[PDB]
């Protein structure tokens, strides 16, 4: 919301979100108590809508622009877990870090065969 | 070659001659001026090598096991 307010003033803004995964995770913890039947690997049924309702309002417009960097934790290093898989679609540039490269001491541990950009 | 109380025959293994050896050298030169090469007779190595080439092919082990190297 603060990023959006700075955008609407006609400015251009930087937005750094240090772990967006924890936004979906905090929903899962609550999802079962709200009386909703569990989905694929435990996540709430509304995972993709809960994620899109946020990711879709962080965007540039004709009055102002938001340039954003989001950290995206992947659980158990599984890039096919529903949350990373459903997050991949919302980004323009995806830089995929990997543990195998980091164990070689090669920082930054970017995987060039998986990072891409629009 | 014969010695006191000993003798040896250093026998040739094939007929030797001015013309035969020159024919063999001529073929040895031709095979090098071209790039023509023959096939070794080790059918056992051929069998095992093709079997190992097909068995090792396309098995995506690395990146299946998380082995960096």
């Amino acid at each position: 919301t603060m990023a959006e307010k700075f955008r609407d003033e006609g400015r251009d803004v930087l937005l750094f979100v240090d772990n967006i995964y924890r936004y979906t995770l905090a929903g899962t913890e609550v999802s079962a108590l709200l009386g909703r039947m569990p989905s694929a690997v435990g996540y709430q049924p509304t995972l993709a809508e809960e994620m899109g309702v946020l990711q879709e309002r962080i965007t540039s417009t004709k009055t102002g622009s938001i340039t954003s960097v989001q950290a995206v934790y992947v659980p158990a290093d599984d890039l096919t877990d529903p949350s990373p898989a459903t997050t991949f679609a919302h980004l323009d540039a995806t830089v995929v870090l990997s543990r195998q490269i980091a164990s070689l001491g090669i920082y930054p541990a970017v995987d060039p065969l998986d990072s891409t950009s629009r | 070659e014969v010695q006191p109380g000993n003798v040896t025959v250093l026998a040739d293994t094939a007929i030797r001659g001015q013309d035969l050896d020159e024919a063999r050298a001529m073929e040895a030169k031709r095979k090098a001026e071209e790039h023509i090469s023959s096939s070794h007779g080790d059918v056992d190595y051929a069998q095992a090598s093709a079997e190992l080439a097909k068995a090792i092919a396309q098995l995506r082990v690395i990146e299946l096991t998380k082995k960096a190297m």
